[PDB]
RNA sequence: GAGCCAGCGAGUCUAACCUUGGCCGAGAGGUCUUGGUAAUCUUGUGAAACUCCGUCGUGCUGGGGAUAGAGCAUUGUAAUUAUUGCUCUUCAACGAGGAAUUCCUAGUAAGCGCAAGUCAUCAGCUUGCGUUGAUUACGUCCCUGCCCUUUGUACACACCG
RNA sequence: CGAUAACGAACGAGACCUUAACCUACUAAAUAGUGGUGCUAGCAUUUGCUGGUUAUCCACUUCUUAGAGGGACUAUCGGUU
């Protein structure tokens, strides 16, 4: 069946309890896997001025959006697969599965 | 099996990983021997540890190193730290602590950099200037 | 001595540098005893090095620049004036050529000639400001051994630099001739002329 | 002992190889040699004017051999470099893709290189043997 | 919070800032860094002799 | 050039109007224990040898 | 400088007030009992408190 | 505008850039007793262009009077044979 | 390593196309000293002339120099690629020409007065002595007027 | 000519982005394809400064590249007061800067290039990134200003009173 | 620190957060590497060295990432108060 689950969020502890209940569910059902492959974190930087107008010092602010991405490879037949997908939907985290 | 170890030497952005094992007395860096490092003065700088201890400690051991990151000179410092750490690792793993410790004593008493790494990590840049401290220029008139 | 071999062949001269004493390719850092008992402990010998380049943490503390090797300080002074910032590779290259030039001439140790030259061109008394109010005046005082070292290296480097500027005489050889001139005491070398100029103005305002 | 290009030094080997190829018969020359500046940034053409194609050829044979797969694009980013844009500050600029394509096609003709799938070129076994064998000849040349 | 309000003479800005109590947070830090707790050690009546109670 | 070699045994403190100079106690090496107090330009501490272009002067202070 | 604030000093003071026998002169065990015996919302703060407690325990043990 | 310079004239040196038999046997007999030799030595002491200096250095290290100790580019260092 | 003694064949100065040319220098940069020719075209035409670049200018032969100038005043005949030329696709003929030592300022004035007589923007700017290529003129360049 | 080593980071879906490869062109660039919604492909971003070899020669000179002339491309509905790029030619000031004045104490200054912001095209700008890497202090209030205390005051839009 | 018609407090500082460094210790991974097997190229062949290879598989996580964690508090020693 050869699925790949992935999570693409910013709220870290949400994503991590998601990966944790996923893997403990997987290991309690005794299914093959890889570990939670923790990708490099990607920091989106937007750097602009504080001042709406033009005067004052040239003071720049640099706002950041930290994105964290994880994935695991799994094998299981289709009924347990779709039950695993429809469970473990924790808010803040975005999830997607792919195949082959 | 084999008696072998694998260590490294870091720098500004240069990481040089060295595999050491029992061989026939050969040294290589990127698949090229030690005499082809090519800043051509920093060559002696990277020969320095093995000259300090003599090539007797490289008689039946082969070291192969692979390097990435930063400038030529940064790579050179990464290389010498890698081979020094790897030789001291080999004598920690199989040979006695006496030889290891006198070896490492010579390496440190010559220079701390061969084992301990330069922790001067670079400062970021701030706004208001071209650098980390240098602001641009003040004008009044 | 025995020349030992390995699977990768090494040149035999560097094996010689290995077996006896660490050196340059050629020169011997021993028998470089200096004449100025003031400037010793603020020069740096009996801890020899092959290259005149190392990432020594010298500017963290106050006198850690005294523990730096002297020829490294010479190299560090050579790279300046803007366009030659950084470029320690060309600095150590010019040092290598300069030392070879000194040693083909004046056939003793060129390291010996640099330490005798720097203690020769040490400025010994200087002058300093007294404020007044409306008008400034001077007053002559004495100088530290470390500052003698720093001033001598600065004087030598800048004299050879401006001598090398806009002429055919390359920086290596101009540094070398400046060094040997300061070594003997020439009254034709930039270094010595600025030195006795400063000592004269100090004597006046003594 | 066994020999390879990585065992021998860099500039002398390329010198020996380019000399061997200039003596070695009819390689191939584009025809616009002794005309062009080898780049968009190089403010003059080369100095060894009758030469320098062979130096380029020897260097690219060494470079491809050291690597696995390359392209004329990779070669342009490699062989070009700084341009003085007059008063304006310097900038990196890519070399002459016609020179690199032509030297590569010359090498495909002599057979040192071989067009390779997944994109690019690659060292052939004939190229492998004669490059390493010239390296063997060169480090004994000095005596 | 920040808000605007429109009277006939113009705009008035309001701002509101509310510092809740840390101990009732229920997720996150339940306290403040410069606040610490020093729990009480129950004092013990001494041995008065050596002795043993067997199992 | 008759000079005097003398060794700083104490550093009194910085002087000059700009902290640019210092005051030091210096012992003559020839005929030891005969002390003097003098000025210095560069960085210095205890036990430090120094050449003197004369011996017989002691500038107390400065502004 | 290496000076420390009143949360550190008062915490150290209180721990030595009512826990003097259970702890000792060793920085490591003072840290490893500090972690549990007083809830502290900062690892660096715990280390600072531990250091000052060991300072005061050395003072108490001689005088 | 203003200069704060003087910019007077000089010799506009006439260093040779080719030679003749007089210069040739001149340099052949005079370049020894020069314990240090380089491009700049020949130029300033013999009043010759730097190209002649370099080409004569090649010539002289081929026959053998000057013994190099460093054949690095941009700085050539020779002694004399004895 | 090649050393050879130059006899009376050398000459300190010489003449090529109404322009004095200096001996005692490298021939390619001597050629550049002539107007209407820079480093590129000089090096190019010396290679096409099939003559030593290492040799100086003054120590050359009159057959070499007349061969060079013969190349220079009819280059496209001597197989120059026809983008080196300083006047390609002329307005009056559509032919690719090379203007030379004297003709350069002449033909410069020629096409300039063409713009001037057709009353073009560039022509009137060239006339008044202003900047023609759309530069900023407010701030920079007061020390020409 | 050769050697030739980074780090931060950005990218197309109902759109036309990053673009590898191969073919043509001196080059800008064109071409037919490919991979990539991204640690995956662009990209090891094979960056520059650097080093090694030669050419040069102290010469407003192969320094320097404004100024102009002609032509070839790209972006765009539109480039004319040249968008930008490429090629050839023209080769001017400038020979280290006057009273003055700015920034700077460690991987910092300074040299070096790179991505991102702007953006159809246009970097000499900015924000960040790394590459090479010093000299000079560890002090003082002398200058310019700050903080606390004591003191004086005809000051309070407060010494520009 | 203490001194004391002041006692007890609050904001700012510090604490806190991010990033940079250290971890050959845990969780691990062809979307990161390493070693080894096979298939295979070259040179020397005498033992070896340098390489290419996702369906050739086998193993590991030092380098690479990230998660939880640890680590420095001026520790120890000597002066000075």
């Amino acid at each position: 069946i050869k699925i790949r689950i992935t999570l693409t969020s910013t709220k870290v502890k949400q994503l991590e309890n998601v990966s944790s209940n996923i893997v403990k569910n997987a290991e309690q059902h005794n299914l093959v896997k890889k570990g939670p492959v923790r990708l490099p974190t990607k920091v989106l930087k937007i750097s602009t001025r504080k001042t709406p107008n033009g005067e004052g010092s040239k003071t720049w602010e640099t706002y950041e959006m930290r994105i964290h991405k994880r994935y695991i490879d799994l094998e299981a037949p289709v009924q347990i697969v779709k039950r695993i997908t429809q469970i473990t939907i924790e808010p803040g985290v975005d999830v997607e599965v792919v195949v082959a | 099996a084999v008696p072998s170890v694998q260590t490294f030497g870091k720098k500004k952005s240069a990481t040089a990983v060295a595999h050491v094992k029992a061989g026939k007395g050969l040294i290589k860096v990127n698949g090229s021997p030690i005499t082809l490092v090519e800043p051509e003065i920093l060559r002696f700088k990277v020969y320095e540890p093995l000259l300090l201890v003599g090539l007797d400690k490289f008689s039946n051991i082969d070291i192969r190193v692979r390097v990435t990151g930063g400038g030529h000179v940064s790579q050179v410092y990464a290389i010498r730290q890698a081979i020094a750490k790897g030789l001291v690792a080999y004598h920690q793993k199989y040979v006695d602590e006496q030889s290891k410790n006198e070896l490492k004593k010579a390496f440190t008493s010559y220079d701390r950099t061969l084992l301990i790494a330069d922790s001067r990590r670079p400062e970021p840049k701030k706004f208001g200037g071209k650098g980390a401290r240098s602001r641009f220029q003040k004008s009044y008139r | 001595f025995t020349p030992v071999v390995l699977a990768t062949p090494i040149p035999e001269e560097v094996q010689q540098a290995q077996t006896e004493i660490k050196l340059f390719n050629k020169w011997s850092f021993e028998e470089v005893e200096v004449k100025d008992a003031s400037l010793v402990d603020y020069v740096q010998v009996r801890q020899p090095i092959f290259v005149a380049h190392t990432a020594g943490r010298y500017a963290n503390k106050r006198f850690r620049k005294a523990q730096c090797p002297i020829i490294e300080r010479l190299t560090n002074s050579l790279m300046m004036n803007g366009r030659n910032n950084g470029k320690k590779l060309k600095a150590v290259r010019i040092i290598k050529h300069t030392l070879d030039i000194i040693n083909v001439l004046t056939d003793q140790n060129p390291i010996q000639v640099v330490v005798d030259a720097i203690t020769n061109t040490g400025p010994r008394e200087d002058t300093t400001r007294v404020g007044g109010g409306g008008a400034a005046r001077r007053q002559a005082v004495d100088v530290s051994p470390l500052r003698r070292v720093n001033q001598a290296i600065a004087l030598l480097t800048i004299g050879a630099r401006e001598a090398a500027f806009r002429n055919i005489k390359t920086i290596a050889e101009t540094l070398a001739e400046e060094l040997i001139n300061a070594a003997k005491g020439s009254s034709t070398s930039y270094a010595i002329k600025k030195k006795d100029e400063l000592e004269r103005v100090a004597k006046s305002n003594r | 002992p066994g020999v390879s290009v990585r065992d021998v030094a860099a500039q002398d080997f390329i010198n020996a190889y380019a000399s061997f190829l200039q003596r070695q018969g009819k390689l191939e020359v584009p025809g616009y040699v002794d005309i062009v500046k080898t780049s968009s940034g190089n403010e003059m053409p080369p100095q060894d004017a009758e030469g320098w194609f062979y130096k380029r050829a020897a260097s690219v044979a060494r470079h491809i051999y050291m690597r696995k797969q390359v392209g004329v694009g990779k070669l342009n980013k490699l062989y070009g470099g700084a341009k003085s844009r007059g008063v304006r500050p310097y900038k990196h600029i890519d070399a002459s893709g016609s020179i690199n394509r032509k030297v590569l096609q010359a090498l495909e003709k002599i057979g040192i290189v071989e067009i390779s799938p997944k994109g690019g070129r690659r060292i052939s076994e004939n190229g492998q043997r004669d490059l390493d064998r010239i390296a063997a000849q060169t480090l004994e040349e000095d005596e | 919070a920040t808000r605007h309000v429109l009277m006939r003479q113009g705009v008035l800005g309001i701002k509101v800032k509310i510092m809740r109590d840390p101990a009732k947070s229920r997720t996150g830090p339940k306290a403040l860094p410069d606040a610490v707790t020093i729990i009480e050690p129950k004092e013990e009546e001494p041995i008065l002799a050596p002795s043993v109670k067997d199992y | 050039t008759p000079v005097t070699l003398a060794k700083v045994i104490k550093v009194l403190g910085r002087t000059g109007s700009r902290g640019g100079v210092t005051q030091v106690r210096v012992e003559f090496l020839e005929d030891t224990s005969r002390t003097i107090v003098r000025n210095v330009k560069g960085p210095v501490r205890e036990n430090d040898i120094l050449v003197l272009m004369e011996s017989e002067r002691e500038a107390r202070r400065l502004r | 400088g290496r000076v420390r604030t009143k949360t550190v000093k008062r915490a150290s003071k209180a721990l030595i007030e009512r826990y003097y026998p259970k702890l000792t002169l060793d920085f490591q065990t003072n840290k490893r009992l500090c972690d549990e015996i007083a809830t502290i919302q900062s690892k660096r703060l715990r280390n600072k408190i531990a250091g000052y407690t060991t300072h005061l325990m050395k003072r108490i043990q001689k005088g | 505008k203003k200069k704060w310079s003087k910019k007077s004239m000089k010799d506009r040196a006439q260093h040779a850039v080719i030679l003749d038999q007089e210069k040739y046997d001149r340099i052949l007999k005079e370049v020894p007793t020069y314990r240090y030799v380089s491009v700049s030595v020949l130029v300033d002491r013999l009043k010759i262009g730097g190209s002649l200096a370099r080409i004569a250095l090649r010539h002289l290290e081929k026959e053998g009077i000057i013994k190099p100790i460093s054949k690095h580019s941009k700085q050539a260092i020779y002694t004399r044979a004895t | 390593s090649l050393v050879v003694q130059e006899q009376g064949s050398f000459q300190h100065i010489l003449r090529l196309l109404n322009t004095n040319v200096d001996g005692n220098i490298k021939i390619v940069y001597a050629l550049t000293t002539i107007k209407g020719v820079g480093r590129r075209y000089s090096n190019l035409v010396c290679k096409k002339a099939d003559v030593d670049l290492h040799k100086r200018a003054g120590e050359l032969t009159q057959e070499e120099l007349e061969r060079i100038v013969q190349i220079m005043q009819n280059p496209t005949h001597y197989k120059i690629p026809a983008w080196f030329l300083n006047r390609q696709n002329d307005i009056t003929d559509g032919k690719d020409y090379h203007t030379l030592a004297n003709n350069v300022e002449s033909k410069l004035r020629d096409d300039l007065e063409r713009l001037k007589k057709i009353r073009a923007h560039r022509g009137i700017r060239h006339f008044w002595g202003l900047r023609v290529r759309g530069q900023h003129t407010k701030t920079t360049g007061r020390r020409r007027a």
